[PDB]
RNA sequence: AAUCUAAAUAAAUAAUAAAUUAAAAUAAAAAUUUUAAAAAAAAUUAAAAAAUUAAAAUAGGGCAAGUCCUACUCUCCUUU
RNA sequence: AUUGAAAUAAUAAAAGGGUUGGGUUUUAAAAUCGUUGUAAAGCAGAUUUGUUUAUAUAUUUAAUUU
């Protein structure tokens, strides 16, 4: 019974609120597809004061108007944003907190001791595999804990369950920026009707079952764009007849990887062959790179 | 069947109630138990000592 | 807090207050009144399902386990079930008189009866009610079609009347032929087995003996006379008794206007 | 304990020492003098401090004599009685130191399945809390116990807290004297002595096993899991069911059978909603969100909240047996609701 | 102690009747209790004019035959169209009138009987069918009062 | 469906304290019970099943020391 | 004073089931080789005075008839 955290956001804010009132410069992880989807409940009133280093990954798929005011926004609030196409790596993601706190660090009275770094974000967006690359690193090339790296016990090379107490990522050595693990809170599964379909559309929580159908997001990834042109550019890229009616052409129109037992002289094809490709291409930012939120001009 | 032999869960006979603590024979075969005022494991089924009515508790 | 006209406390009221079938079937009648509850509450007697609407008055003379469910109602039920402007409604329990005492226990002299026959109205029907009980009549009786003794509005008219205050009253029956021709020589001939009788309050009136009595009474003459009808028909002339004294008004008098002035003297107090 | 017969050592307290006089008390028994010298407590509450320890000692020599009720007193040693006065302290002194209408006093007679000298048994709707949580306005059980002290025995008490959303079967025990005894019953079991109803949406993994979770609750409602394998042995305590799928809808749900040993919050549904993550049909707290009822041929209008969680607390066996020599099991009947899914599939819904 | 019975409750769902040379299905053809009133997932085609996938209906209750009494049955459906357009969806539970089966069910007068391919229509809770028209011929054994006052009758039995 | 009897000939193997038993019920011993006791009435033979009898004071968690392990600043007899 | 250390993750041997608590369970080729029960000793003109009963369910439905 392998679950995770469950339970209401915004009864982990009063927590959220103690951990960082010991801590100085907050990340965050998001989607740039999913610009306050993937954010904690809190990102408005979470801190106001402390200086956010807000990262949106995958953001080469996310379309460039919506781009500059969600940069400019936060830019304007004081908090920083930065956008990474994640093909050059979290590595230039890292060289942001190398840079990223030089110039808005307040100066350490002690010459060596750290700059306690409050991550945040969905763990499956890309806030685990930031730490996990980070946090196994560490193991071999050694800054603190002091101790001969021998008493990590059997079957574990890597410890984000069941102690996750005072666990922390030494990023950086100099200015030992370091980072905490945020236990985590997000994607509470207690989501909404059209959360579950924008998070699944990003790829993200890919579970794609009874819970949540192909037929559901392919309904809302084509609903979505009524607007035909540049999308169905990828169905004309299959010979479809440029311009789809509905959902029942454009799905069976693209059956030429799919079907299944059909006779010689009528065949009854698969549609859900023609599901997931619909669905999973989108996800690639292959169709079209455009989000999926809505932007709010105003404050909220 | 006539003749019957559709025996109970196990008591044959049980004495007057005495409070809240009432006898009973429970003739099966043996026993184990234990008891409330002195608990050791008490093999001597012939005679348990429920209390009010709870077979949880015995002698 | 009940503003829904379709809950069962407010359906039960309603066909406790309308309908006169699943009336009795329960045993069941609707009181209305503020002080009106408390006077029938004053001679033990404690509402079942008593109502008060979702307000300001709430006196408590009789709470914790006063026959409970005081509900608070919400104004618009306060309208629908509750034809009434009291914020302060009930239902109590139907007592009964026994229909053996019109035929047995007939007392000789100080037996005047009233009868009430006609197709009748509430509000008036509660209010002859409430007066011939005003001076301790004895057998105060059905018809044909009269309003039910218990209905919403016969109450309401009553005023605390209806309940054994002092209320000897009587209920009549249905008969064959769509009439009420048998209701009669089942009791009201036994109702000349003890002697006198009068067909006054009618709108048709006939030998009008006419507020005409002299002599004290001869005061034991242990025969005394009867109550009335309604409407003109000559069914009060079919029965055996031959008295027929219709009596009617003396001035410019109307329907109603005649009981009143009749039954006032026309009681028992000959005696004058 | 150690600390325990320190305080009491360095306690002047007022120690009533009661001395025992040569003529009317050397001889009774202890349980005589207390209860004619202090006619305060109860008799139980004067048996519990004389055996528990919180005791009236009895002093004769240079050591306590903590003893049992039956032990009579000594030939005038002055043997002083020492009991407490302010217990009130350090010590934490033991145990002892509207209107319902009817259509209530009749509803709440309709939900008894069993009912014998020592305990009642009721069958609670789907929806109706015990605990009061708006603090004056819910209706709950413990508002309607003074309904079921049938033949005036004093209040029933509350055995196990079932909760809101969850329907079936409780246990009141109609006397603070069973009510100690009626606690072995329900916590932390070995073999099973429940049965809790329910249909789980999603065909799980083998019809037959154990779960083992291993829960914490966070405040405000954080709920966590199995993080520790073995435990994190602070702040988290272990649920364990012995789940079955009676029957199950060929792919999209199942009607399962779980067997909870232990006592843990919401742990049917919790460990429902990730014994697959095919949570109860209507499960909006841990699970519903897949769709409003999960998206079937049912009654499928409002759904966002109409669907009631189909969980039934379903059979107790109790330990009072029965004229024949069976223990006795109650079989509260399932609502409609599921008696509705039940005959919807054509189940032999087992009353 | 004593592990009386596992799952336990297949026993009441199901027509289980031992094999004892004299307790045995057969395959029908020898008389009335032909056997085998098909117990899984068998994947019935419907017939009525819906978008149920007319090829594909998969099956739910662990019974279906007269001999077994499909008159009485309240025999749940899943619909698992493979295709129906691209009106129903293809994830309901729809209850079934059963209509023929390939099976070889031997009737009560000798006549055996098999058809093409085992197919039903879908109906619903108060046993009414969801379509209008009906593209096969049923079973003799839906005349039963149970589904007839809302079923078509749709044209020619056997 | 198909192949693998029996009897005839030939003959090994592990095992073996012996019983006067052994059906079946039923209480009695630091005990775990091989017996004994009351109460019963339990027949040969061949065949086939394995319910019982003839093959370890164990499995799983929670703790603490120990051997194994790595590491040398301080230890002993190394020889090379 | 005279070597000093490391959850040295596994082994071993112990205990145990305000500090403090998770675990609940018992086996892997069986000529049966003692009882057991199952069947049997092959044609009896013929059940059954009395032994002994694996014998086993009493209802979840549908459609009527008042």
């Amino acid at each position: 019974g392998a679950a995770w955290y469950l339970g209401h956001m915004q009864s982990a804010a009063n927590m959220l609120a103690d951990k960082v009132k010991d801590a100085d410069f907050i990340l965050e992880i998001r989607d740039a597809r999913l610009p306050f989807t993937t954010e904690n409940p809190n990102i408005r009133k979470l801190t106001a004061g402390k200086p956010r280093l807000i990262i949106f990954n995958k953001a080469e798929l996310s379309n460039e108007d919506s781009n500059r005011a969600i940069q400019e926004y936060y830019e304007r609030n004081g908090a920083f944003a930065l956008f990474t196409s994640a093909r050059r790596c979290w590595r230039d993601v890292v060289e942001a907190v190398q840079r990223f706190t030089t110039h808005i660090l307040p100066p350490l009275p002690y010459k060596t001791v750290a700059h306690v770094g409050l991550v945040v974000g969905m763990p499956n967006v890309g806030k685990s595999t930031l730490i996990n690359s980070l946090r196994l690193a560490h193991e071999y090339q050694f800054h603190r804990e002091d101790f001969r790296r021998s008493r990590s016990p059997e079957t574990v090379s890597i410890t984000p369950g069941t102690t996750r107490g005072m666990k922390l990522v030494p990023l950086s050595k100099d200015p030992p920026v370091v980072l905490y693990d945020t236990p985590g809170l997000t994607l509470p599964g207690c989501f909404t009707k059209e959360s579950g379909l924008k998070l699944a559309a990003c790829g993200i929580i890919p579970t794609n079952d009874v819970s949540l159908p192909q037929g559901m997001v392919a309904r809302y990834i084509y609903d979505i764009l009524v607007a035909s042109g540049s999308s169905e550019h990828m169905a004309e890229c299959l010979h479809l007849p440029r311009v789809p009616i509905s959902f029942d052409d454009c799905v069976a129109m693209i059956c030429e990887r799919s079907g299944t037992s059909g006779q010689t002289e009528m065949g009854n094809l698969d549609p859900v062959r023609a599901h997931r490709f619909f669905v999973h291409d989108f996800i690639m930012g292959n169709l079209g790179k455009i989000t999926l939120d809505v932007l709010p001009r105003r404050l909220l | 069947a006539a003749a019957a032999a559709a025996a109970a869960a196990a008591a044959a006979a049980a004495a007057a109630a005495a409070a809240a603590a009432a006898a009973a024979a429970a003739a099966a075969a043996a026993a184990a138990a234990a008891a409330a005022a002195a608990a050791a494991a008490a093999a001597a089924a012939a005679a348990a000592a429920a209390a009010a009515a709870a077979a949880a508790a015995a002698a | 807090v009940i503003d829904d006209v379709n809950h069962a406390l407010v359906q039960h009221f309603l066909k406790l207050s309308t309908n006169d079938k699943y009336r009795q079937a329960r045993q069941m009648l609707v009181i209305g009144g503020r002080a009106m509850i408390e006077e029938l509450c004053r001679a033990g007697h404690r509402p079942r399902h008593l109502m008060v609407e979702c307000g300001k008055p709430i006196p408590e003379f009789l709470h914790d386990r006063r026959k409970t469910d005081v509900v608070l109602v919400d104004r618009s039920v306060s309208v629908a079930v509750t034809p009434g402007s009291d914020g302060y409604v009930g239902d109590f329990a139907i007592p009964t008189p026994p229909m053996k005492e019109k035929l047995i226990a007939n007392h000789q002299r100080l037996n005047r009866v009233l009868v009430l026959d006609n197709i009748e109205d509430p509000g008036v029907l509660g209010t002859l009610l409430r007066t011939a009980s005003g001076y301790q009549y004895d057998a105060i009786i059905a018809t044909n079609h009269c309003a039910d003794l218990y209905d919403h509005r016969v109450v309401r008219a009553a005023r605390g009347a209806h309940f054994q205050t002092s209320v000897p009253i009587y209920t009549l029956k249905d008969e064959d032929g769509d009439d009420v021709y048998g209701l009669l020589n089942h009791i009201v001939e036994r109702n000349n087995l003890l002697p006198l009788c009068y067909i006054a309050q009618a709108d048709a009136a006939g030998v009008d003996g006419e507020t005409a009595g002299t002599q004290t009474g001869f005061v034991s003459s242990p025969e005394a006379p009867v109550g009335r009808v309604f409407r003109s028909s000559v069914v009060g002339a079919a029965p055996v008794p031959l008295p027929a004294p219709r009596q009617s008004d003396s001035s410019y008098a109307a329907s109603l206007s005649r009981e009143l002035a009749s039954v006032s003297q026309a009681r028992e107090e000959l005696l004058s | 304990l150690s600390l325990q017969a320190r305080e009491e050592l360095s306690r002047k307290s007022n120690e009533l020492q009661y001395h025992v006089v040569t003529q009317d008390w050397f001889g009774q028994r202890v349980d005589d003098f207390v209860t004619q010298h202090h006619p305060e407590w109860d008799y139980e509450t004067v048996k519990r401090l004389v055996q528990q320890g919180h005791i009236y000692r009895y002093r004769k020599n240079g050591k306590k004599r903590y003893t049992r009720l039956t032990d009579r007193l000594e030939f005038d040693e002055l043997v002083v009685v020492p009991t407490a006065s302010f217990w009130e302290r350090q010590l934490a002194p033991p145990s002892g130191v509207f209107h319902l209408s009817a259509k209530t006093r009749e509803m709440a007679q309709e939900m008894v399945l069993f009912k014998n000298e020592h305990v009642i048994v009721i069958n609670k709707p789907s929806g109706v809390p015990i605990m009061p949580t708006h603090d004056p306005l819910a209706m709950n059980i413990t508002d309607l116990l003074p309904a079921w002290r049938y033949t005036n025995t004093q209040t029933p008490v509350i055995c196990h807290n079932l909760d809101t959303e969850t329907s079936g079967c409780v246990v009141l025990a109609r006397s603070a004297n069973t009510h100690r005894m009626l606690g072995r019953m329900f916590v932390k079991r070995v073999v099973p002595n429940s049965v809790y109803w329910g249909f789980a949406v999603g065909k799980p993994p083998v019809n037959f096993g154990r779960i083992r979770m291993h829960f914490e609750v966070q405040k405000g409602q954080g709920g966590d899991v199995i993080v520790a394998r073995p435990t994190p042995t602070a702040d988290s305590k272990v649920g364990i069911a012995e789940f079955v799928v009676n029957a199950s809808a060929l792919e999209f749900g199942s009607f399962i059978s779980f067997y909870p040993l232990t006592t843990r919050r919401h742990q049917e549904r919790i460990m429902a909603a990730h014994a697959l993550r095919a949570p109860l049909l209507g499960d909006a707290k841990y699970g519903g969100e897949s769709a409003f009822p999960h998206s079937l041929s049912l009654f499928w209008d409002p759904a966002r909240k109409d669907v009631p969680l189909h969980l039934h607390h379903r059979k107790i066996q109790l330990p009072y047996k029965n004229g024949a020599g069976e223990f006795v099991c109650v079989t509260a009947p399932l609502p409609p609701h599921m008696e509705k899914t039940f005959k919807r599939l054509g189940w032999p819904v087992d009353a | 102690g004593n592990p009386v019975n596992k799952t336990w409750f297949r026993h009441n769902l199901i027509i289980r009747r031992k094999g004892s040379y004299r307790s045995r299905w057969g395959n029908g053809t020898e008389g009335y209790g032909a056997g085998v009133p098909l117990s899984d997932q068998v994947k019935l085609h419907c017939v009525d004019n819906t978008n149920c996938k007319h090829v594909r209906l998969i099956a739910k209750a662990t019974a279906e035959r007269f001999a077994h009494c499909r008159v009485f049955p309240a025999v749940a459906h899943r619909v698992s169209v493979q295709r129906f357009k691209g009106r129903v969806k293809p994830g309901n539970i729809y209850w079934v009138c059963l209509f023929t089966r390939r099976q070889t069910n031997t009737r009560m007068s000798g006549l055996q009987t098999n058809f093409d391919r085992n197919t039903c229509i879908i109906m619903n809770d108060q046993r009414v069918p969801l379509g209008t028209r009906v593209m096969y011929c049923a079973g003799r054994h839906v005349n039963h009062k149970y589904h007839l006052k809302a079923v078509v009758l749709a044209n020619f039995f056997v």
